[PDB]
């Protein structure tokens, strides 16, 4: 599963640590054995304006 | 004082008794005693912990 979000919403994707994110978009639950991944990506993703 | 036996035993088992809904009303380390308000005051890592 692939997703664009911030940094400060980075840490709220986890397993059971909810926030404003993952309670209408993306959920995990508390049985996520997979394991989460992700980088900066500033320098093709953002645009002025 | 001669039924004793039977008294101690009545005893015992009240005692018992007593100390085991005591018991059931216990912190056992956690910051309270209360299902509920442990469940709904509280994020769900820390609530099933």
């Amino acid at each position: 599963d692939s997703f664009v979000i911030r940094g400060d919403e980075v840490r709220q994707i986890a397993p059971g640590q909810t926030g404003k994110i993952a309670d209408y978009n993306y959920k995990l639950p508390d049985d996520f054995t997979g394991c989460v991944i992700a980088w900066n990506s500033n320098n093709l993703d953002s645009k002025v304006g | 004082s001669a039924l004793g036996k039977l008294q101690d035993v009545v005893n015992q088992n009240a005692q018992a008794l007593n100390t085991l809904v005591k018991q059931l009303s216990s912190n056992f380390g956690a910051i309270s005693s209360v299902l509920n308000d442990i469940l709904s005051r509280l994020d769900p890592p820390e609530a099933e912990v």
